[PDB]
């Protein structure tokens, strides 16, 4: 048989919103249907204690879905987060880890980097070092046959990568961000990279993966970044959307370009390779 | 059923949401302009709702003229646009090109060069068998075309039954609507999908090799399906292109897609000319993309939709006719092509589904150095041969006349010179018989003078063929791996007297042989040129006929027989006529220009006095296909060209 | 460290195709399943 494609839904900073958030996927999913996952990428966790979280975390109330969270952003929610290499927080949470693969049973392989860029030894319990970064592309880039990964979360956007696209706002792309995500992005190719923490929406258009006349076609990234839940201004802070896995996929389909797709917003340009 | 076909596929087009209100334009307005993109529809849908509404009209059909810069481009949608009516070509729908009518009383639509409808002009003034005149991708205003719109011009304010219709690809209607006392403008939008238009970083040094890299890199890294133009200049260097692209990719080894190259050049024949609107090769098994790559000059920069073109490749060149009028020069050279030339290049990418556009230079340049527009044909052409046709239909007032950009007033007087000297023109300047019949040849005046004159001296059967020779491309097929074998077969008809009687030659041997195909490929000759030749011919000789020239021939054993040959070549050629200084080079009459024999002559030597056919302007000045001439023949044959008052002294 | 076969045409795409092809060409996201109004 060919599988039905899944359907996932994509959530950027929670900031303690529990009820919110999930009345919001039930009231969806009586709608339109089941999803497979929630996936939260900003910040699960408010600055002053949730009593909330308590009446999740004791089992009163129950998530409607499987949830995978990134994790502590900063020093004040560390101790939410027990065990660095990730665990069930509540029933249907689950914390993902400080970095590691997902791979579902469905063969849908989730790439995660929690935490902003810090160059401090020891590294903090809410930070990511050189060292997350080079450890997840050696684990996948270096196979011969690694074409992309279908989904990369991270809680930064990356730095400028509002080069060749649509505006962003009012987030300058080039001042803000963690250049060490550029990178991981770079080689690791996402079909799908969601972002948050700058409590804004945007969607980029498609850039490709490959160098043009240089280097054969790849597919194109779609990043997409998810405002704040229950924020004033009412921007898109939950995104739904359907996807096969790049391994069932044909490879003629897979890497067809969308009429709108951008360059690669990473790419130095040949003056400055020469370092 | 295949007119059904057809008929889905035009109503697709996006001239069809404009059809009433282009129907309500042209009934009420006499001029008018109509713009759109190349593929929005123009050539092949605004005629045929011409000819419905030159049926709808009472009274005699009068036809539908749809005038077509290009030979190539006029016999192609002819036959198109009669599979879209569902009628027979040479019927109802009919085309008409200089040296071929393919038309009869029942053609309600002619698709026809400029060249021809002018030449019609001069027989039929108001232009009556037409109740429509449709001017078509005249933003490449080309030299018969731009006469065209001020006959025009001159009709309309003559006859308000006639209708004309302006039809351009570029936004360059405000001169064509300004011109024709300012008439409305029909623009078409475009359905051309998205062209991204990518630029090198830095100037490329070598745009051959660019050209062919990009080529081969498009077919091995894009995975859009798609067909591929690569843009040049000329036969000459897109045949050598196309063995280099053959070799650099058979040495890729077995794993690279097919490619399926495609001339497209105005030499070719029509069956060839076809050839382009077979479909693409299809994917191989082992998943890599068929393509097409049509290696074309410019004309395939109009009229012409290739469908599946994804990727465009730009060098920016293109040869454009020149001509110099201090020095009565005219040459074809390679030149610049215009931004506006280099957007529609660009959407013939977006034709088929989105695609890309590689153009080789920076967009800095793209910016600030490219021309807006192209160059007027009418600014950089000897308007000899149309100030014959100008004065022939009844233009007496050349400094006054309506050009919509006006040529040189000295290239006008060069026009003048030339058909004075040649007794077309009095010392009064009026146009003499002599001219007048010169006009209806399809020829350049001296060779329209040269067949006229050669009556009188009994040799008007050779110098009809020399100059149907001269009238198509060089005869001698001179491939670079073949070139010993190919002029060893040339040195067979070499006369020596020069390559006007080598031509003479050719010809006679090639109709000796009874057209015989495998003959041309025995000696080398152009087949394809020498039926073109015969057909150039036999329709000047019914000219010639029609206006009681009387075909003759010398005793081919006679001394006077190549004598008379080429003292009948200097009456109309004695202007571009050269003498050899005592330092060995050869100086021209009048104008004093430094010039050598062309490496493709049969002349190992120089005569004091040569005749030319053509003068050709490189990196050195050279003349083409020469011939020895007498220094007496020149004061005894043109005595007002060689007074020696004015004659300067060399 | 901080202190311390003929070569293939490199292509950069033009600002002009970028602007034109923003506004009109910004294809919906055909994965994408649209949520309703509150």
């Amino acid at each position: 048989m060919a599988q039905k494609p899944l359907r996932l839904l994509a959530c950027g900073d929670v900031e303690g919103k529990f009820d919110i958030l999930f009345n919001r996927v039930q009231a969806i999913q009586k709608k339109s249907g089941n999803f497979d996952l929630l996936l939260c990428v900003g910040n699960f966790f408010g600055s002053t204690q949730d009593a909330e979280w308590e009446e999740y975390k004791t089992g009163i109330k129950k998530a409607p879905i499987q949830t995978y969270v990134l994790g502590a952003n900063n020093q004040e929610t560390v101790k939410y987060f027990q065990d660095a290499d990730g665990c069930e927080l509540a029933e249907n949470i689950t914390y993902l880890g400080r970095k590691g693969i997902f791979t579902g049973s469905s063969g849908l392989q989730i790439v995660y980097l929690s935490g902003t860029e810090s160059l401090n030894e020891p590294v903090p319990g809410y930070s990511f070092s050189p060292k997350d970064v080079s450890s997840l592309r050696m684990m996948l880039c270096t196979t011969s046959q690694f074409k992309g990964v279908d989904i990369l979360l991270t809680s930064p956007w990356p730095k400028c990568v509002g080069n060749f696209g649509n505006s962003s706002g009012e987030v300058d792309t080039k001042k803000c961000g963690s250049a060490l995500v550029s990178s991981l992005a770079t080689g690791l190719k996402p079909r799908y990279h969601f972002a948050a923490l700058e409590k804004t929406y945007y969607e980029r258009l498609p850039y490709r993966n490959h160098i043009i006349l240089q280097e054969n076609a790849q597919h194109a990234t779609r990043f997409i970044a998810l405002a704040n839940v229950g924020n004033p201004e009412k921007k898109k802070y939950l995104y739904a959307f359907s996807i096969v896995p790049m391994k069932l996929m044909d490879a003629a389909e897979l890497v067809k370009q969308p009429p709108d797709v951008t360059e690669n917003p990473y790419r130095k340009s040949g003056q400055e390779a020469s370092i | 059923p295949r007119y059904y076909d057809i008929l889905k596929k035009r109503l697709q087009l996006p001239v069809w949401e404009y059809k009433d209100r282009f129907t309500d334009i042209l009934v009420r307005h006499q001029s008018f302009v109509l713009v759109g993109e190349t593929g929005s529809g123009k050539t092949t849908q605004i005629p045929q709702w011409c000819v419905e509404y030159m049926r709808s009209l009472p009274g005699p059909k009068r036809g539908v003229a749809c005038t077509q810069p290009r030979r190539v481009a006029a016999m192609s949608v002819a036959q198109r646009v009669a599979d879209e009516m569902d009628v027979m070509l040479g019927q109802e729908v009919g085309y008409s090109i200089r040296f071929e009518d393919c038309s009869s009383a029942k053609t309600i639509l002619k698709y026809m060069t400029d060249g021809m409808l002018l030449r019609e002009a001069m027989n039929d003034p108001l232009l009556e068998r037409y109740g429509v005149i449709i001017l078509d991708e005249a933003h490449e205003r080309t030299l018969a075309t731009d006469i065209l719109m001020g006959v025009l011009k001159e009709v309309v304010r003559q006859r308000s039954d006639l209708k004309v219709i302006v039809m351009s690809a570029t936004l360059d209607a405000g001169k064509f609507q300004i011109y024709f006392d300012n008439c409305p403008l029909l623009t078409i939008p475009g359905r051309t999908h998205p062209v991204e238009i990518f630029y090198t970083p830095e100037p490329e040094r070598d745009y051959l090799e660019a050209a062919i890299r990009t080529v081969i890199q498009i077919h091995m890294c894009e995975e859009e399906e798609g067909d591929l133009l690569l843009f040049l200049t000329g036969q000459e260097e897109i045949d050598e292109a196309c063995k280099r692209i053959k070799r650099e990719v058979d040495d890729l080894g077995p794993e690279v897609g097919d490619i399926k190259i495609i001339p497209l050049y105005s030499t070719l024949p029509p069956q060839q000319q076809q050839r382009i609107f077979e479909p693409p090769p299809p994917k191989k098994q082992n998943g890599a993309i068929g393509r097409k790559v049509v290696v074309s000059t410019n004309i395939a920069e109009t009229s012409l939709t290739i469908d599946g073109v994804v990727f465009v490749i730009d060098p920016g060149f293109a040869k454009q006719k020149v001509y110099n009028p201090r020095i009565r020069v005219e040459s074809l050279l390679v030149t610049a092509i215009s931004k506006a030339s280099a957007q529609q290049r660009a959407g013939r990418a977006g034709r088929t589904r989105p695609g890309k556009c590689f153009r080789l230079y920076t967009e800095k340049a793209y910016k600030t150095e490219m021309q807006d527009n192209t160059y007027p044909e009418i600014l950089r052409s000897n308007l000899g041969s149309v100030v014959l046709q100008l004065k022939k239909l009844g233009i007496d007032d050349l400094v006054h006349f309506d050009f919509m950009d006006p040529p040189a007033p000295e290239t006008l007087m060069r026009a003048l010179e030339l058909l004075n000297y040649l007794a077309a023109l009095n010392d009064d300047g009026d146009l003499t018989e002599l001219g007048s019949m010169m006009a209806e040849f399809p020829l350049d005046p001296q060779l329209a003078k040269m067949v006229i004159a050669s009556c009188d001296y009994n040799c008007s059967n050779e110098v009809l063929s020399i100059t149907a020779m001269l009238s198509v491309p060089q005869c001698f097929v001179r491939p670079t791996e073949a070139k010993k074998a190919a002029d060893e077969a040339k040195m067979r008809f070499a006369h020596i007297d020069g390559d006007h009687l080598t031509l003479l030659n050719v010809y006679h041997a090639f109709k000796q042989n009874h057209e015989s195909v495998q003959w041309c490929y025995d000696n080398f000759i152009n087949y394809r040129s020498l039926m073109s030749a015969d057909n150039v011919r036999q329709q000047l000789s019914r000219i010639m006929d029609r206006f009681n020239l009387p075909r003759r021939s010398t005793d081919f054993t006679s001394r006077d027989y190549y004598i008379n040959i080429r003292k009948a070549l200097v009456t109309g050629y004695f202007m571009q006529v050269a003498h050899l200084e005592r330092t060995g080079h050869y100086l021209t009459v009048k104008d004093n220009q430094v010039v050598q024999l062309h490496p493709s002559t049969v002349l190992d030597h120089k005569p004091e006095w040569v005749l030319y056919n053509e003068f050709v302007l490189t990196t050195k000045n050279y003349i083409r296909t020469c011939t020895d001439i007498k220094p007496e023949w020149l004061v005894k044959i043109a005595p007002q060209y060689y007074d020696m008052s004015n004659f300067p002294q060399c | 460290y901080n202190t311390q076969a003929q070569s293939k045409i490199l292509f950069v795409r033009s600002d002009a195709s970028r602007e034109e092809l923003a506004e009109l060409a910004q294809q919906v996201n055909p994965e994408e399943i649209q949520l309703g109004e509150d």
